[PDB]
């Protein structure tokens, strides 16, 4: 039923002004140029909006706590996150957050929610189909997978399938409107 | 919760090890050939490591993306389990590193360092 979505910005969140100056979309809004109409009951919280490769051990600290104290008030969350750095971050939470009794998903994306043909739109329906699963711990979702956050790796620079379960099981594959086992 | 990350190549020495130390690094992790292991000729990098190794972590990861390692396979692997290196078995890279921050974070025993290394803690490992 009841979704949190922590942003801290990346790819997923960009856009380019005229100029060489880069601007940064809310959760919110990212979700809504995704064009998801299916979250209901969903919350945002914005904790950064920073490319992620910015990213220090400090920040995952903050992400630890507000994490901690939004575990309980919620049956998923997710976060998006710039490519760069999303597998440091996932395993650090799953060491941090020992035992979480809900799905949190880690995605983002190499194409901006803005453009078209962006990797957001699965990216996003993704991390929600499973943050509504009954499976609790750390995962990241990208091009239609759900992979342990402990055990996953960016792979490619170029390219939408940019991660990769490492000598692990894929943990769910989409297909259609049907998440799949492996 | 300092950590050095440095990449095994033909004859790197173990010179820039001791600075790491010297500079208050706390942890290192190595990315070795293959299933791992370390050079016994050619360079300073055993006998800095067999030196260094009961001082601070030092843990062995592969340049390899998949597999992982293991060494016990190799004599060169076996040679860096005895100098005291802290095998990342079929860890990612990027859990290898969080893992060791994580553990520095609130102890320093390498002894002890070693054996958190090598368990299973949140499903990053096969122990
Ligand atoms: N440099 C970007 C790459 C991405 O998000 O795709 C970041 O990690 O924030």
């Amino acid at each position: 039923m009841k979704i949190l979505l922590i942003g801290m910005g990346g790819t997923i969140a960009s856009v380019k002004g005229e100029n060489g100056y880069e601007a940064s979309l809310s959760v919110k809004e990212v979700l809504d140029i995704a064009g998801i109409k299916d979250c209901e009951d969903c919350d945002f919280l914005d904790l950064k909006n920073v490319d992620s490769t910015l990213i220090q051990p400090e920040d995952w600290v903050d992400l630890a706590e507000t994490l901690y104290k939004n575990v309980k008030k919620y049956d998923g969350i997710i976060v998006t996150h710039g490519t760069d750095t999303l597998a440091y971050t996932s395993s650090m939470i799953s060491f941090m957050l020992r035992n979480p009794p809900i799905p949190i998903v880690f995605t983002g994306s190499m194409i901006p929610a803005t453009e078209e043909n962006s990797d957001a739109p699965l990216n996003l329906q993704t991390a929600i189909k499973f943050a509504t699963s009954g499976i609790r711990g750390v995962y990241v979702a990208f091009n239609g997978k759900v992979m342990l956050g402990v055990r996953t790796s960016k792979v490619r620079t170029m390219s939408r399938d940019a991660f990769e379960s490492i000598n692990y099981p894929i943990i769910a594959e989409l297909r259609g409107e049907d998440l799949v086992v492996n | 919760m300092a950590v050095l990350v440095i990449k095994l190549i033909p004859g790197l020495s173990g010179d820039i090890f001791r600075a790491a130390v010297e500079l208050g690094y706390r942890g290192i992790v190595i990315e070795g050939y293959g299933a791992g292991g370390i050079p016994y000729r050619g360079s300073d990098l055993l006998q800095t490591i067999e030196e260094l190794s009961k001082e601070i972590p030092i843990v062995m990861t592969t340049q390899a993306m998949y597999d992982g390692v293991d060494l016990t396979r190799y004599k060169v692997g076996r040679l860096a389990l005895r100098a005291g290196v802290i095998p990342a078995g079929d860890m990612t890279k990027e859990a290898t590193v969080t893992k060791l921050m994580w553990i520095l974070g609130h102890t320093n025993n390498v002894e002890e360092i070693k054996v958190l290394m090598r368990k299973n803690l949140v499903g990053e490992l096969r122990d």
